[PDB]
């Protein structure tokens, strides 16, 4: 059996420096003079589509931007210049024996300077808390690096696994990105407390944010 | 015309079996060898199991051995892909990719794809709430309100704001999948503050397995 | 182009054949279906491809080696190999019980 381990998990460069991917493999794919190593790119909600074939070859109609070298075991996949479709997932997958696997895959990214994130609070409505179940929503827009400790936080004891984030897509215009954290309680558990806090930890802040409301 | 297309989107139940199918158009047929691979939402490619058509040879990833069963017909030009005693971590995107029988040269050619959902959830339709803040109005120019389709099964939902007039600002987070299996996403807004109580905004949610369409307003 | 020798071979049930030719070596069908049996460098990701049909490599002089183990009688019929990077001409088998 034969891993690869693409190397590292995310990039992110401006439409035109150099861009350069690793795929590492746990063995050798590399025989007589050829390496089953292929790489495709996938853009979101699409199937993959392949670039380079047998580590060096180029696949007809791409562009020649795209290049692929190593042997032996090691190998590169190496953009020099970008465009704004170039961004995506990129994955490697070896050929030289059974079962065929993939990389985990390199999402190359668009840098922007570090945006702070416009945090909101939403408390839970009427209309849903006689049902039974209290969701409290906390907004993070427009914020850069991704990385975002989103913590929920009751009446000066912490929650823990009662939430579930969701990150947009990188929007196009800005390519900074926007989350969501959903706090579930049940509403009786619900009002027995009264502050309900989002406190936001992001590189682009001095401090945390904390957005609150008092039920 | 070097292009295949897969069947249409498959809604099970665990231990039940799914069939999908991969048509192929353009080219030798038998002149490729014909694979398929998935990918769970939001995660890399697995690659299942490959198939000759000339003579119906097989490949075969143990973790899918005698679970999976790869069939071809040359007459209509079609593979097939059925798997049986389906689990819930079986929820995936499947693809067929066809091959250069004569030497691998990657896999150049994918079909569109096909969303397999495993599930014991029944079709319902969506709850939709308001999120709006708790008190109106500071003098920060612009504030955020939104809606909460939450509890629906399956995906996929479409929210537009104020009949689709209202787009710029707006953020529709993909739906996530709660412990009871039933999806649940948000839609955001930010507009100005000054036009708070001017305005009027409403999200108005899609839900046509259900058939469930609910107008909503903050 | 390689030369594929001899330009026919017949042999007994269970006997080895072998010729002389990316290496191809097919089996020709009808209507030109042809299927490819075995390949210089070996093809693992080839479904259900059979064993007994061997590519070896001799030394040099790019010379190589088609073997099909055990013979059986339905193997008899069309062959022929290509290189890849050309066919070859057409030489033949039979297979006696």
């Amino acid at each position: 059996e034969i891993v690869l381990t693409q190397s590292p998990a995310t990039l992110s460069l401006s439409p035109g420096e150099r861009a350069t991917l690793s795929c590492r493999a746990s063995k050798g794919v590399s025989t007589s003079g050829y390496s089953y190593l292929h790489w495709y790119q996938q853009k979101p909600g699409q199937a993959p589509r392949l670039l380079i074939y047998l580590a060096s070859y180029l696949e007809s109609g791409v562009p020649a931007r795209f290049s692929g070298s190593g042997s032996g075991t090691d190998f590169t996949l190496t953009i020099s210049s970008l465009e704004p479709e170039d961004f995506a997932v990129y994955y490697c997958q070896h050929s030289r024996d059974l079962p065929l696997t993939f990389g985990g895959g390199t999402k190359v990214e668009i840098k922007r300077t570090v945006a702070a994130p416009s945090v909101f609070i939403f408390p839970p409505s009427d209309e849903q808390l006689k049902s039974g179940t209290a969701s409290v929503v906390c907004l993070l827009n427009n914020f850069y690096p991704r990385e975002a400790k989103v913590q929920w936080k009751v009446d000066n004891a912490l929650q823990s696994g009662n939430s579930q984030e969701s990150v947009t897509e990188q929007d196009s215009k800005d390519s900074t990105y926007s989350l969501s954290s959903t706090l579930t309680l049940s509403k009786a558990d619900y009002e027995k407390h009264k502050v309900y806090a989002c406190e936001v930890t992001h590189q682009g802040l001095s401090s945390p944010v904390t957005k609150s409301f008092n039920r | 015309q070097v292009q295949l297309v897969q069947s249409g989107v498959e809604v099970k139940k665990p231990g039940a079996s799914v069939k999908v199918s991969c048509k192929a158009s353009g080219y030798t047929f038998t002149n490729y060898y014909m694979y398929w691979v998935r990918q769970a939402p939001g995660q890399g490619l697995e690659w299942m199991g490959g198939i000759n058509p000339s003579n119906g040879g097989t490949n075969f990833n143990e973790k899918f051995k005698n679970r999976v069963t790869l069939t071809t017909d040359s007459s209509t030009t079609t593979a097939y892909m059925e798997l049986k005693s389906l689990q819930f971590d079986d929820t995936a995107v499947y693809y067929c990719a066809r091959r250069d029988y004569r030497f691998d040269m990657g896999f150049d050619y994918w079909g569109q794809g096909t969303t397999v959902t495993v599930s014991s959830a029944s079709t319902k339709g969506p709850s939709v709430f308001p999120l709006a803040p708790c008190s109106r109005s500071t003098s920060e120019s612009t504030a955020a309100l939104g809606c909460l389709v939450k509890d629906y099964f399956p995906e996929p939902v479409t929210v537009s704001w104020n009949s689709g007039a209202l787009t710029s600002g707006v953020h529709t987070f993909p739906a996530v999948l709660q412990s009871s299996g039933l999806y649940s996403l948000s839609s955001v807004v930010t507009v100005p503050s000054s036009s708070l109580g001017t305005k009027t905004y409403t999200c108005n949610v899609d839900h046509k397995p259900s058939n469930t369409k609910v107008d909503k307003r903050v | 182009p390689p030369t594929f020798s001899p330009a026919l071979l017949v042999v007994t049930e269970g006997d080895n054949a072998t010729f002389t030719c990316v290496l191809n070596w097919y089996r020709m069908s009808p209507s030109n279906q042809t299927d490819k049996l075995a390949a210089f460098p070996e093809d693992r990701s080839q479904p259900g491809q059979d064993s007994r049909f061997r590519v070896t490599q001799l030394p040099n002089g790019r010379d190589f080696h088609m073997s099909v183990v055990r013979a059986r009688r339905n193997d008899s019929g069309t062959y022929l190999c290509g290189a890849i990077s050309k066919e070859s001409l057409r030489a033949e088998l039979r297979v006696t019980e």
